[PDB]
RNA sequence: AGUAUGAAAAUGAUUAUUUUAUAAGCAAUCAUGAAUAUAUUAUAUUAUAUUAAUGAUGUACCUUUUGUAUAAUGGGUCAGC
RNA sequence: UCAUCUGAUUAAUUGUGGUUAGUAGUGAAAGACAAAUCUGGUUUGCAGAUAGCUGGUUUUCUAUGAAAUAUAUGUAAGUA
RNA sequence: AGGUAAAUAAUCUAAAGGGAAACAGCCCAGAUUAAGAUAUAAAGUUCCUAAUAAAUAAUAAGUGAAAUAAAUAUUAAAAU
RNA sequence: UGCUGACAUGAGUAACGAAAAAAAGGUAUAAACCUUUUCACCUAAAACAUAAGGUUUAACUAUAAAAGUACGGCCCCUAAUUAAAUUAAAUAUAAAUAUAUUUAAGAUGGGAUAAUCUAUAUUAAUAUUUAUCUUAAAAUAUAUAAUUAUAUUAUAUAUUAUAUAUUUAUAUAAUAUAAACUAAUAAAGAUCAGGAAAAUUAAUGUAUACCGUAAUGUAGACCGACUCAGGUAUGUAAGUAGAGAAUAUGAAGGUGAAUUAGAUAAUUAAAGGGAAGGAACUCGGCAAAGAUAGCUCAUAAGUUAGUCAAUAAAGAGUAAUAAGAACAAAGUUGUACAACUGUUUACU
RNA sequence: AUAAUUGAGGUCCCGCAUGAAUGACGUAAUGAUACAACAACUGUCUCCCCUUUAAGCUAAGUGAAAUUGAAAUCGUAGUGA
RNA sequence: AGAGUAGAUAUUGUAAGCUAUGUUUGCCACCUCGAUGUCGACUCAACAUUUCCUCUUGGUUGUAAAAGCUAAGAAGGGUUUGACUGUUCGUCAAUUAAAAUGUUACGUGAGUUGGGUUAAAUACGAUGUGAAUCAGUAUGGUUCCUAUCUGCUGAAGGAAAUAUUAUCAAAUUAAAUCUCAUUAUUAGUACGCAAGGACCAUAAUGAAUCAACCCAUGGUGUAUCUAUUGAUAAUAAUAUAAUAUAUUUAUUAAUAUAUUAUCUAUAUUAGUUUAUAUUUUAAUUAUUAUCAUAGUAGAUAAGCUAAGUUGAUAAUAAAUAAAUAUUGAAUACAUAUUAAAUAUGAAGUUGUUUUAAUAAGAUAAUUAAUCUGAUAAUUUUAUACUAAAAUUAAUAAUUAUAGGUUUUAUAUAUUAUUUAUAA
């Protein structure tokens, strides 16, 4: 009752509820801007639900994935824009998650809003297609967005890229089939170059995206550590 | 309860000045973001990029604007005819007046 | 509640000089190094000026009182009246 | 304000309007009220009321320099 | 009784200075403006803190050394 | 505690005035504005109509449309009441003026017709309160020259069939729900005995004045020096519950606010829970605690005879057996004093 | 009556200084009046503990107040209106 | 003087005498008389010692013992809970080793209470012709303040450092701490006529106080789970209906999914609501959610707590107070020295012990492909903010801060009528 988790300057009732329509904000809208501490509550939340959806979507046991179904249930509002929630849950986010073992949503910290100075920051869905099946792309994954722009300007300034963004990328990479990941980098690219307005050969484009996933993918002192005498 | 005299100019300053918690700290915890070559802070996205990318997608991912048939068809005459002018509230023209009390972020410096 | 003008003060910030982190009180005067400033006879071993090294001595003012540092009284401070 | 307690068809509660007040009305009577409060409102005027009381009373220089006693005083915080 | 009632003297009151640790009234002494050599007053002269050296007793308790506490007991000392 | 002005100090301190927020986008500008969606609070209201009041505060300057019938005013008439008014000599009086009478004013009240729409004009004559019981009657069972039975009980409407007039007209019988509530009705209980004041036909008219009309009205749009937890009149006021406008919820509606974000030390307020005690506290059980139907029974002593006492207390049945909304319901007795119900120091 | 009672009730009557419409005395009923007793119940207490919310604390925004001779504003003894 | 068997000085102590004290009742008016801290309670104590208990010790025909009485040293520690009373006080009960006496603006409210004394109402006895009055009695009755300075409690930053840093730290200093009870043995011994009844000393209990801790116990637990009442709003599944795709098929049936929907309209004599027929496609189970004080109730992980647990009273020793001695002159004697030598002896003292503060000293590195810190991020052992501390791995290497996950465990409450696989 104490420690367990954020007060958030509201009544226990109250609080329960926010955490619940940030949730449901969290899986419409594959991210959501809010302050810190929220997002930090929030991303438990979410999290938790989309483990209880990957266990009901994977259990043999029947009365299991019920209870499992029916906490679901319990854990969203579906009103509204959030009617049919609980489908895309299951067919839709859920599936994204069946490799990967919890850390699903990733916080990630903004410059502190003006006229409050309440510290900002991004909760954020993990992994997140950029692009639909019809020919848009997709609001959500900022960090692969920020990434790609990061490689994009690495690229005119001719430069090496820096270890940091290497890691960051084979981060990405890790539940990512590798075509599937150059083709979404490719369309990411597309878009981006066209609002900075750099030049899009598409074909040399292509070949350093080509070499950027290559790098990624084939891995490869002050003190000495000597034994007692 | 009250104060006992009129506090002087040394004694107010010193409490004020004196004490480090109570004087603003440099920001030595700027650094340069990998998608722009500017200063932001450190372990924070940079307000530049992530804001472009917003933009980018509101491009995209937008609602479509619904445009009733019957008013889009009319013609101008009968337009004016049906919906004419009228003189707003002076407290509506300062709501309308937006640049006057709304602030757009500004862009940092670039890191050298 | 005219129109100018306005280096009037109180008061804010900043800087420069100078002093100040082992020293205890009307915060000044006097003594006395020191630092700095300016100086068209500093000839200088100069002069003045600014300045809480430093030491001595130093119980605001006023009213009212047999008698006040008084823990009696009035005044936040300056300008006008 | 909240929690509580009490009347809640009556000597009830309240709306619109009127009447009674500054020697002065109203008062199931408390010096209670008469426009944020009365042993008697407010304004204006008398009017610079009056104050043996309290405070204030502004530059400089010079020379002299007290008393706090006696007497009388509805006088003893005053005045001769 | 820092009391009260007068008498008398002085100071204060209205008097700055030196002394009495500090000090309205006590001890000296009266600032016209200086100055600082010469006498000094009251009071002091190991240090703080201006400035000294002696004789002769007596004390041993820090008595005492600028605010003298008693009847009485004791131990001494002279003398008769 | 001189006055006026300026500016200090406290101090960037306390405070930002009951509160639920989220997101996404307007809008690469939004804690604070708009839009959408989620959540929430009010709901015999924070809703919908209104009265009064007011810097028009409004969905605004291209602006709050009225011949009258669930429109008000204006207008007609009065109440309380008012009045340089009124009546050789109305009476009285330092003046002012006062009184009495007349007369004119005075809404909080009265006031014609009307959806099968309605016609106000000029002229001639000539209702304090309170109740709706009983009983009786009509009706469905019984039973079918019965007793029970429990409900029905004055009104308002359409329909059908007639019947009278010729498809209107009206009468006539025929079927037809529970609860509220309402209007015209009737007949009726008490003592506290219950306003004022403004013709008729007939004839002839009637080319329809002005004024309020927004929004706000349990409030940020009036009164409170403030966008002030105060004050502020009226009818409505989903349903489901219930005796009820109580209490829960809350369909719809309307809100979510001139501070946010974190944090939740000591400490204070407002709550919840608490082992063994059980008033040991303390001025004093102050505060808090305590409810074994709320219905139906049943209910003592005393006594002014009034279930006053009394909602008695306890106890009982309906419900309940581990417990498992809110709301009403909070013991008894002695004494002093005052009979009572009431009144009083608006702010000790 | 309590373990134990300046309270309470009953009673006594050298009534400091009761007494009859300034009404006397005694009941019932009523009382947000006052005092006391019992039961029941309690965080009132032994003895406090824990938790929730609003502050308090920190960041951003706006931004008071009484006060104030001037302050370079220690302790103790002594001192002195 | 006089008690005290017998004796003034075991204990007693008149009248007078001399002081002290500076608490009280006065007295004085010298303070302000804009000092309530209005006199009592509570909270909190600080200080004195003029010692109540506890430790040491003299005397005590009035010390056999034990109780005592009395006096010295001694303030280290400790010195209470109720009934009544506004009460300080006192009486009383029950205790305790004892229930000291004070000072501290009759300690203590810008910290509380407000019962008393206390203004405006009021009545009672008495007084006055009366208004009113009273040391009378009685019911009632409004207190404020966000801390500026000093001070105190903590906490940082800055800093001068016998000159760095990381770290380990001593002397000291600032504090704290220091007990006490009871039974048992020693012992029914000493001692006594018995009746009783020990010193010294030691152990075991306990007491009070302080300290730490959460493994258990109890508590709480707006973590959470289960149970349940009332309204309400969902999602799903299905039924239905319609639009839009797809499509069996032939526009349209059909097939499929997607969306959307579950109304509505009219009776029943004014209105309203409900009920049923009418109208219509206008649906009957899973599972949620909110609200109702966390809706109420039974449990309940951590945490924190105390009812609980654990620890501790800090030795030894040094010199001592009072007091008890040895030799011993001055002073043939005598005399523990206010001579020289020589001894003991206290809950006191100094130490010790513990806590904090500091930083002498110490080991170690010294311009940095990795120096010591700091800002930044993730947090907690820590915390108001700070401070402190953990971690910032991703590298061939070697470290998990937090969340998430996962595994075990706990909680909840059903469960073998079960869980999963055969073939």
């Amino acid at each position: 009752t104490v420690g367990i988790a954020r007060k958030l300057s509201r009544d226990k009732a109250h609080r329960d509820a926010l955490l619940k329509n940030l949730a449901c904000q969290l899986f419409q809208h594959e991210s959501i801007v809010s302050t810190h501490a929220k997002c930090k509550e929030a991303s438990r939340v979410a999290e938790r639900i989309i483990t209880w959806t990957k266990r009901a979507i994977t259990t043999s046991n029947s009365v299991a994935q019920a209870e499992l179904k029916s906490q679901i249930q319990s854990q969203l509002f579906l009103a509204g824009d959030n009617r049919k929630l609980m489908k895309r849950l299951f067919s839709e986010i859920a599936p994204r998650y069946l490799e990967r073992p919890g850390g699903y949503t990733r916080v990630l910290r903004l410059e502190p809003r003006a006229n409050d100075s309440a510290p900002q920051s991004v909760l954020e869905l993990v992994d997140s297609p950029v692009m639909s099946e019809s020919h848009t792309v997709n609001r959500g994954n900022l960090k692969m967005w920020l990434l790609v722009k990061s490689v994009i300007n690495d690229d005119a300034n001719q430069l090496p890229h820096n270890p940091l963004t290497l890691q960051n990328l084979h981060k990405v990479a890790k539940f990512k089939a590798e075509a599937q990941l150059h083709g979404e980098i490719m369309l990411i690219k597309q878009v981006l170059l066209k609002e900075m307005s750099l030049p899009y050969d598409e074909a040399l484009e292509n070949e350093r995206t080509q070499a950027l996933l290559k790098e990624v993918y084939s891995s490869s002192s002050s003190y000495v550590m000597v034994p007692r005498p | 309860a009250v104060p006992k005299k009129k506090v002087s100019h040394q004694k107010k300053r010193q409490k004020l000045y004196g004490p480090g918690k109570k004087q603003l700290k440099m920001i030595h915890h700027l650094n340069k973001c990998p998608s722009c070559g500017h200063y932001k802070r450190a372990n924070t996205l940079c307000m530049y990029c992530v804001g472009q990318i917003s933009h980018i997608w509101k491009t995209h991912t937008a609602k479509e604007e619904i445009k009733p048939r019957q008013e889009e068809e009319l013609s101008e005459l009968d337009q004016r005819v049906l919906y004419p002018g009228r003189r707003d509230t002076k407290y509506t023209k300062d709501l309308k007046d937006k640049d006057n009390y709304l602030e757009r972020r500004v862009r940092t410096l670039k890191k050298d």
